[PDB]
């Protein structure tokens, strides 16, 4: 019985919304701080 | 193909807008006396943001 074949790709059913919960991080909050700190400092930085 | 030109034609005249606006910018500075724009181009960026 060939017919049921599954590639790589598949359902991770109810622990996809888990890994959907995985992928979050926090990439975000580090480039908001990143853009913080160049801009108070961008007073003193022009275009370097 | 017109269409394509046309639409060229009016992002030409817009890239024309922006250089006018920078130099419509610019000008009131002219190099004034006072040399100072602390609210302007620290934070407008309309031209050679890298002087002030």
């Amino acid at each position: 019985a060939s017919h049921t074949t599954l590639g790589v790709q598949d359902i991770s059913t109810t622990a996809m919304s888990w890994v959907q919960k995985i992928t979050g991080g926090v990439g975000l909050i580090v480039a908001v701080a990143a853009l913080i700190l160049i801009v108070v400092l961008c007073v003193s930085f022009s275009r370097h | 193909s017109v269409a394509s030109f046309v639409l060229l034609s009016m992002v030409g005249t817009a890239v024309g807008m922006c250089v006018c606006a920078r130099r419509r910018c610019i000008t009131p500075y002219e190099l004034t006396p006072g040399a100072t724009v602390p609210f302007l181009l620290s934070l407008l960026c309309c031209v050679r943001t890298t002087k002030a």
